[PDB]
């Protein structure tokens, strides 16, 4: 057994929103263990709803939990900025002893953009010293934390070696990501110059290195 | 309260086996059913496997029954899981977690009975990293500034940190010392299997060729320690 649930949702501070668990009902006669838990970054997750209408002590009454035929409902009123995290529902069933769903990360919206500042390092003489050869494309203070990097030789696109990091949100609520482009000595003082270009939201930014 | 104290990080070869400790430091622990989820990274949680100490009796998924095992130590209120033939998908940060309610009395015990009403107290998780890559230490190369001093506003300076494994490192600037502006990135797992990051400071273009910057690199798990210095 399965428990689907959306992958993402988002809502308004102030907006009320509704997470959708729709697996386990089944069994007729058999009871609902339903549950629902809340997890921040790097932190374990936190019981919310259990049983299915039932809330622990200490969590906000802002969180309800309903069920429906084969779909659960978890619904937070009022939206706050602190909500924004990442929500799995539960059951326990006869044929499967629990199921935790895929997950829903909600976004809580209105914060405004920000566009990354980009700082691109040619490789070290220490480095072509020692025959190899690696440019660092740093990517810093852009929100939210959705981007893609494209590497360029002289206007032409290049794969080969590129390592891209995901995004991940800093102490300030920005979000920072890092790109490699590995090169043999040759292939960096053959060409004319490289190019990191960071597009995030549409905006591309660029920075280039030449030897 | 309660609260529930797991064992330290752990590295792993593939086909090896790993063992996690569940220390609950408070009351609960003889009736209560102790859950096992693992998370992969950006992913969703998982269950493995459930114990009620008081029973004797355990649960698992199908999906890891036969190389997982979950055992209880009633004495010192301690929880275990080990899971055998470990491979890279098992890469994972694993919970322990206590149910919310006491287990009801089961007067004809099933050698699976599991219950669950809900996991309300969670241990701190445990990292278990499933590589088969060998300990290597890093290469460190500056990352010289683009700007020179009299081009004004900010440079930016940095250091390469190359082809490591495991994690962590540790990378300062002039012995501590140095500590705004400086972005040390989260590392990439190169085809590989080892590491590479890098850490910047953005100076300013002044202190070119005037402050003189050291980055330092700490990579315990190789014993290695580097102090490289980034010029113009
Ligand atoms: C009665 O039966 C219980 C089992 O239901 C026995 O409990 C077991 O107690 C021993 C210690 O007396 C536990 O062993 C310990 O293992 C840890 C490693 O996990 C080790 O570091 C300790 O030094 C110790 O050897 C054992 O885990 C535990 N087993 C269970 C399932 O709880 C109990 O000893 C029996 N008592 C009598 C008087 O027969």
């Amino acid at each position: 057994s399965v428990l689907t649930q959306p992958a993402s949702v988002s809502g308004s501070p102030g907006q009320s929103i509704t997470i959708s668990c729709t697996g386990a009902s089944s069994d007729v006669g058999d009871y609902n263990y339903v549950s629902w838990y809340q997890q921040h970054p790097g932190k374990a997750p936190k019981l919310m709803i259990y049983d299915v209408s039932n809330r622990p002590s200490g969590v906000s009454n802002r969180f309800s939990g309903s069920k429906s035929g084969d779909t659960a409902s978890l619904t937070i009123s009022g939206l706050q900025a602190e909500d924004e995290a990442d929500y799995y529902c539960s059951s326990y069933t006869r044929s499967s002893s629990v199921v935790f769903g895929g997950g829903t990360k909600l976004t809580v919206l209105g914060q405004p953009k920000a566009a990354p500042s980009v700082t691109l390092f040619p490789p070290s003489s220490e480095e072509l010293q020692a025959n190899k050869a690696t440019l660092v494309c740093l990517i810093s203070d852009f929100y939210p934390g959705a981007v893609t990097v494209a590497w360029k030789a002289d206007s032409s696109p290049v794969k080969a070696g590129v390592e891209t990091t995901t995004p991940s949100k800093q102490s300030n609520n920005k979000y920072a990501a890092s790109s490699y482009l590995s090169l043999t000595p040759e292939q960096w003082k053959s060409h004319r110059s490289y190019s990191c270009q960071v597009t995030h939201e549409g905006s591309t930014v660029e920075k280039t290195v030449a030897p | 309260e309660v609260q529930l104290v797991q064992s330290g990080a752990e590295v792993k070869k593939p086909g090896s086996s790993v063992k996690v400790s569940c220390k609950a430091s408070g009351g609960p622990f003889s009736s209560y059913g102790f859950s096992w989820v693992r998370q992969a990274p950006g992913q969703g949680l998982e269950w493995m496997g459930g114990i009620i100490p008081v029973y004797g009796t355990t649960n698992y998924a199908q999906k890891f029954q036969g190389r997982v095992t979950i055992t209880a130590d009633e004495s010192t209120s301690t929880a275990y899981m080990e899971l055998s033939s470990l491979k890279s998908e098992d890469t994972a940060v694993y919970y322990c977690a206590r149910d919310l309610q006491r287990t009801p009395m089961v007067d004809r015990i099933i050698g699976s009975y599991y219950y669950y009403n809900g996991l309300d107290v969670w241990g701190q998780g445990t990292t278990v990293t499933v590589s088969s890559a060998s300990t290597k230490g890093p290469s460190v190369f500056p990352l010289a500034p683009s700007s020179k001093s009299t081009s004004g506003g900010t440079a930016a300076l940095g250091c390469l940190v190359k082809d490591y494994f495991p994690e962590p490192v540790t990378v300062s600037w002039n012995s501590g010392a140095l500590t705004s502006g400086v972005h040390t990135f989260p590392a990439v797992l190169q085809s590989s299997g080892l590491y590479s990051l890098s850490s910047v400071v953005t100076v300013p273009s002044s202190s070119l060729g005037t402050q003189t910057y050291i980055c330092n690199v700490n990579h315990k798990p190789s014993n290695t320690k580097v102090d490289k210095k980034v010029e113009p």
